[PDB]
């Protein structure tokens, strides 16, 4: 249901926004330490199935934010697999974790915007 | 894509070490830039990184006598090593730190008289045909940010494998990297005479990016 799936997105989409918020708004004295760590990046990311590439990158997510979570991380790993339904092609460029969480987020926006 | 490190060649202890990397193909407003060096019969230990943005991260035993620098117009990234010694005799090598690192040529230097990367065997006496394993176990989960490269005395070295499972475009299928958290291999099925080498793992997670001991494969 194209219903269904959008609550799911813009579940998906709150919690992405969540994570970036809890770290670009709040003191945060790991900022730096936190922005050190690089991030795997989708070549293309289109399609609900291109969602492998955020599944994969959930384990690293979940251990940088430990440094400043597991709840988040566990609630968006059940929106993930039931969005997805292949093999993930990476970029070559990696990213900070500010930037990571800004790609899936316009990603959401994305298809959340051609469904309604 | 290229980068070509500018060293002096011989300096003396009284003086610093200048080497400049120049890129060709890519913006260091994209990528981290790696410094790596290799002592003349030893193996690979990683310097210092400057990251996309601007700030530094450099390895615990140099971070009080080093400096990387770059000019983001010029396409350039400096290095600066000062109290110099005989043991800082050494290829340099710069590297781009994407997700497939791409590295520089390497330049000699010769001076005038923490996550732990297990690897596993030191050295393998081996036959054509065979197939071998090589270990690399890490002191911490590293999220599959695990390279394999392959080096011949006298070359940089090459890269097989990336984020522990990809194989790079035009290695041979007969090189696989498998693993998960800690532990990772490198397998290499039918041995020919041109992967006589010695194998380094390297993880690329958290600073300091440390190289496993190596591996060197004698037929």
């Amino acid at each position: 249901s194209t219903k269904k799936t959008q609550l799911q997105l813009e579940h998906l989409l709150l919690d992405l926004q969540m994570i970036l918020n809890g770290i670009n708004n709040y003191k945060n004295p790991k900022l730096t330490r936190m922005l050190t760590f690089k991030f795997y990046m989708p070549k293309k990311a289109t399609e609900l199935k291109h969602l492998q590439c955020l599944e994969e990158e959930l384990k690293p997510l979940e251990e940088v934010l430990n440094l400043a979570p597991r709840d988040l991380i566990s609630n968006i790993n059940v929106i993930v697999l039931e969005l997805k339904g292949f093999m993930c092609e990476y970029a070559d460029e990696t990213a900070t974790i500010v930037e990571f969480l800004n790609r899936w987020i316009t990603f959401c926006q994305s298809i959340i915007s051609t469904l309604t | 894509v290229q980068l070509q490190e500018s060293g002096p060649g011989l300096v003396a202890p009284s003086q610093s070490l200048s080497i400049t990397c120049t890129v060709s193909g890519f913006s260091l407003t994209n990528y981290d830039i790696s410094w790596i060096r290799q002592p003349p019969g030893k193996g690979l230990e990683w310097l210092g990184v400057i990251w996309t943005g601007g700030g530094t991260n450099y390895n615990s035993g140099f971070m009080s006598r080093l400096s990387i620098t770059k000019d983001n117009s010029k396409s350039q990234v400096f290095l600066k090593m000062n109290s110099l010694q005989t043991d800082d005799t050494a290829i340099y090598y710069c590297v781009r730190q994407g997700r497939s690192p791409y590295w520089g040529q390497g330049t000699l230097v010769t001076v005038s008289a923490d996550i732990q990367v297990t690897q596993s065997p030191s050295s393998l006496s081996v036959s054509l045909g065979d197939r071998v394993t090589i270990t690399c176990k890490a002191s911490k989960d590293i999220y599959n940010r695990l390279a394999w490269y392959q080096q011949k005395p006298g070359n940089a070295p090459r890269l097989l494998i990336s984020g522990a499972t990809s194989l790079e475009t035009g290695v041979p299928s007969r090189f696989s990297g498998s693993g998960s958290g800690k532990d990772y291999t490198l397998t290499i099925t039918s041995l020919q005479t041109e992967d006589v080498a010695t194998y380094y793992c390297q993880q690329s997670w958290d600073t300091p990016y440390t190289f496993g001991g190596g591996t060197k494969l004698e037929i």
